[PDB]
RNA sequence: UUGGCACCUCGAUGUCGGCUCGUCGCAUCCUGGGGCUGUAGUCGGUCCCAAGGGUUGGGCUGUUCGCCCAUUAAAGCGGCACGCGAGCUGGGUUCAGAACGUCGUGAGACAGUUCGGUCCCUAUCCGUCGCGGGCGCAGGAAAUUUGAGAGGAGCUGUCCUUAGUACGAGAGGACCGGGAUGGACACACCGCUGGUGUACCAGUUGUUCCGCCAGGAGCAUCGCUGGGUAGCUAUGUGUGGCAGGGAUAAACGCUGAAAGCAUCUAAGCGUGAAGCCCCCCUCAAGAUGAGAUUUCCCAUUUCUUCGGAAAGUAAGAUCCCUGAAAGAUGAUCAGGUAGAUAGGUUUGGAGUGGAAGUGUAGCGAUACAUGGAGCGGACAAAUACUAAUCGAUCGAGGACUUAACC
């Protein structure tokens, strides 16, 4: 089980050699370093603990620099466990490039979804609206709260509240192409997040 | 893309001059059927003197469609008007003629008979 | 609709727990020797703490 | 963005000539029957060309048989063998879909 | 963009009104939503006096008032907002790649607590 | 269900059907497992286990119900104030008008019909969905986390092959296994196809204005019309329910006595469901049982008899300010000259479709050239020009006991 940390650049789309067009999204993964290994003995669990991209020292402190040091690298903007790695792969310090994975692997992706704020139980949940016409006073609202009988809403009522910035995982997206010198991955198919977002991939749980 | 109640043109020599959608087949609550899906259809308007009559319900291929076809090369086709031929229970057209362009997809869904007829297969 | 009971003193007071103002951010400048909204132009002075006006 | 510039750039067909729309084409597409490779000629009128790099499409309108067919097409896609502007339309306008609602005589471009 | 409380047209109408008046008076007082969104739209009309040709000079009196600054006096001719612009206000921002305005922070006005800035050419 | 009773409610417990939102039971409609069959096969019948998920769109009628059309794997039956009117509707019913049949001498009335007919309420509490502040968690901090516990998901068709094999006199026609591809549903995203796009581009009418012409501006739904960027989007695209594991239900057995036999059961072994527990996805240490790992700061000053107190600080955080990928507000995240955080500027891009001025041709409307021109919100990159100045505020000094090393 192999694992990095990319920006989402944005999609795009490639001809295949059979020449079927098909969409991709252009992760760039430059300036993965392994920081620590947790193990059973120390930690409780295997994981390895990858920092994604270099962050300016100002916007670091001391804390951050004393746990990058153990690793002689500079502070990293986003650092991410991953667990069922094969720990003898991974030295402390030692980059994780693209070339991790190869065309035709297939990855999860994780990140967070976009942002849409406070939203409805149309949007949000998928609802029906009630009529437009005919008398309608009933448009875009939540439907009963419930029956009578226990004096209460049950602990599901689906109800309007803020919308995304939620962890998603796109399970099965096959890699295809890895651009080693750009430090870019093409994954088929869309992923998580707004473009410059954080997306962990790793090799399909599946 | 065309649903219970959309009326389309028969593209064929049978009666049927335009037929309404009575159901799109192959599933509990399927809502659309795209070029090449069957719909059971009843004849609003007919040739007089044609075989097919009006009232009767008849299962027909849709054969070009205004809603088009995306293709695997990441091309699309795009007719002027809703078209459908008006077929057997095996994949055989009631009529002998297809009038205007057909599209390709109804090769890929083995509707051979037609595909050879049309005058042009796009 | 409407309230069903009365509210309470305490729990009156309870809800205005959260019902009020912060300080202003406000601090001495150098030229005037009085105090300032920082990022503001100071009057006392005349102009802004820094840039001369 | 100039890095999906960057990864996109080898992909871009440069066999592509200058054509707007109002422009008559003939597109030589290629077209999997069966088994063996052929070449359909599609041969109308330049209706559309949009977006940008690798993603830019255009739609070639033609009346087949007295039914309107619009092909939209992968500027840079490999499926087409080659693309040939047969006559230059004057239009005055990027997108013509006027044309949906004319036809014959009334749908007609003037030449350039 | 800001939506200042207003409809386009309002806010097109507004939008002009300021930016005239800080052409013509070269500071003002305004709330604070209103020269974030000033800055913008006088800048780009003293890059139309910087380019100085006709052209620019057209798309600048689409925009600018027609307010009379002064009267000069060679018989006494008066100087309308866009003679300002292009030959007062211009030429003088002929080294200065941008950032032609600058925005001081003033307090809140005591009828409506809004937060009021000094808007000023420099 | 039709009823009986009259116990709560007449200083009001809104009553049918529908819409929205569901949730529960299992007496199971489908899908899963199984026994018997008057089970050859394909289909069925009947019973047992099974509530995980699923369980259509129309015509008629206010309807519920029901009949019908067309589908479907299936179109389950019930409960929740015949669930849900401070959530909606208001067709029916149960008001004042009017009429018909009928009854009544009449006023009027109905085992009846008909046309028409006011649906109020700013949410206090609990509850539900989101989002902050406080304190706690025996020092103060910055990250990374374990997962007790919780929620989500859980559906299913057709075709091909096995095989025209098994089975059958034929007609017909499999199990089991292997593959492909759908429907419905869900999550994400905008590259594609489209939608929208009220500070983008263009055309155009009327009238007013910019002194006039030219070129522009205002108002007319954004005047109208044709396009359209970012963003937001579905009807668009990608992906999912894969394959398992453990223990079981009904059931089938093995060994096996009680009961020299027999017997699946008593001791003891196995098989065995879409179900249970895992596996998958998400939340989760206020898990007060407040967990773990890595890293940072250190043992300051004056008082307090005493315990402790207060007052400068450390690491770190905040106020304030520039903002967006975030957002009702808080919050979150990106920045604050240790600077690309925003605006401007420069160069691009999408988009529009050929600016103005000038010239040429034409009697002219106009056309052509200069010239893919000009314009170009929100997109890209560079650039410190403008503004993120200057300040302030908060924030440790680590209790006792015992054990083990020591
Ligand atoms: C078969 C019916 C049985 C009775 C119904 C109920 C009652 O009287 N409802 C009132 C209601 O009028 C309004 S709703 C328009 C009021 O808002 C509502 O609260 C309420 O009073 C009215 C409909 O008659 N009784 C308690 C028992
Ligand atoms: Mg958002
Ligand atoms: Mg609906
Ligand atoms: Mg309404
Ligand atoms: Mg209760
Ligand atoms: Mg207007
Ligand atoms: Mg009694
Ligand atoms: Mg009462
Ligand atoms: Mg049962
Ligand atoms: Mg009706
Ligand atoms: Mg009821
Ligand atoms: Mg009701
Ligand atoms: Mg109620
Ligand atoms: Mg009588
Ligand atoms: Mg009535
Ligand atoms: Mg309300
Ligand atoms: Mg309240
Ligand atoms: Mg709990
Ligand atoms: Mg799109
Ligand atoms: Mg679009
Ligand atoms: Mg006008
Ligand atoms: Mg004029
Ligand atoms: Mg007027
Ligand atoms: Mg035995
Ligand atoms: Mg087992
Ligand atoms: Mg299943
Ligand atoms: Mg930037
Ligand atoms: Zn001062």
């Amino acid at each position: 089980t192999k694992g990095i940390l990319g920006r989402k650049v944005g999609m795009t789309q490639v001809f295949t050699e059979n020449g079927e067009l098909i969409p991709v999204t252009v992760i760039e993964a430059a300036q993965n370093v392994v920081l620590q290994k947790k193990t059973v003995e120390t930690d409780g669990y295997e994981a390895v603990q990858i920092g994604f991209e270099d962050k300016r020292a100002i916007l670091s402190n001391k804390p951050e620099q004393g746990h990058v040091a153990k690793a002689n690298t500079t502070p990293k903007r986003f650092i991410r466990e991953f667990r069922d790695v094969n720990l003898d792969e991974y030295e402390i310090g030692a980059e994780v490039k693209v070339d991790v994975f190869a065309e035709g692997d297939i990855i999860d992706a994780t990140g967070v979804s976009k942002g849409k704020g406070f939203q409805g139980v149309i949007k949000r949940h998928g609802q029906s609206r009630g009529p437009m016409a005919h008398g309608s006073r009933y448009h875009r609202r939540p439907g009963s709260m419930g029956p009578v009988a226990p004096n209460r809403v049950f602990k599901n009522k689906l109800l309007p509240g803020r919308m995304g910035g939620e962890q998603i995982t796109i399970q099965n997206l096959e890699i295809v192409k890895v651009d080693v010198e750009k430090n870019v991955l093409l994954v088929k198919g869309n992923v998580p997040g707004a473009k410059k977002a954080l997306v962990q991939i790793k090799t399909a749980t599946k | 893309m065309i649903q219970q109640e959309s009326r389309m043109k028969v593209a064929d020599n049978s009666g049927a001059r335009e037929v309404l959608t009575i159901k799109v087949l192959g599933g509990s609550g399927r809502k659309t059927a795209n070029i090449g899906d069957v719909v059971v259809c009843t004849v609003k308007q007919a040739t007089p003197g044609g075989v097919v009559k009006k009232g009767e319900v008849v299962k027909a291929v849709i054969v070009r469609t205004k809603s088009g076809a995306r293709r695997q090369d990441g091309s699309y086709i795009k007719f002027d008007e809703n078209a459908c031929v008006i077929i057997r229970d095996d994949k055989s057209p009631r009529g002998t003629r297809i009038f205007g362009p057909v599209a390709r997809e109804l090769r890929e869904n083995n509707f051979m008979k037609i595909v050879s007829l049309a005058p042009e297969v796009l | 609709a409407v309230p069903f009971r009365r509210t309470s003193k305490a729990k009156k007071r309870k809800r205005r727990t959260h019902v009020k103002l912060q300080l202003p951010g406000m601090n001495e400048c150098s030229n005037c020797g009085e105090y300032r909204l920082s990022h503001h132009v100071c009057p006392e002075c005349g102009q802004y703490d820094g840039k001369d006006v | 963005n100039k890095l999906i510039d960057e990864i996109t750039k080898s992909q871009l067909n440069p066999d592509v000539p200058n054509f707007r729309p109002g422009d008559t084409v003939r597109v030589h597409a290629k077209v999997v029957e069966g088994t063996r490779e052929r070449i359909q000629l599609f041969e109308g009128v330049v209706i559309k060309r949009r977006g940008a790099g690798i993603s830019e499409t255009f739609t070639v309108r033609k009346i087949s048989n007295s039914v309107g067919v619009e092909r939209t097409f992968p500027v840079h896609t490999p499926r087409i063998a080659k693309l040939e502007v047969i006559r230059r339309g004057k239009v005055r306008r990027a997108k013509l879909y006027y044309l949906r609602n004319l036809r014959g005589k009334a749908a007609r471009i003037k030449e350039i | 963009y800001r939506k200042l409380g207003r409809t386009s047209s309002q806010r097109k109408a507004l939008l002009r009104d300021l930016a005239t008046d800080l052409i013509v008076f070269e500071r003002i007082e305004t709330t604070e939503a209103r020269a974030k969104e000033i800055r913008k739209v006088v800048e780009k009309l003293i890059t139309s006096g910087k380019k100085g040709d006709l052209h620019a000079r057209r798309q600048a009196a689409a925009f600018i008032r027609h307010e009379v600054v002064e009267v000069v006096q060679v018989k006494n001719r008066p100087v309308y907002a866009l003679q300002k612009l292009f030959d007062d206000v211009a030429p003088r921002y002929a080294e200065r790649q941008g950032g032609y305005t600058r925005i001081l922070k003033k307090g809140p006005r005591r009828g409506d607590g809004a937060p009021m800035v000094i808007i000023e050419l420099v």
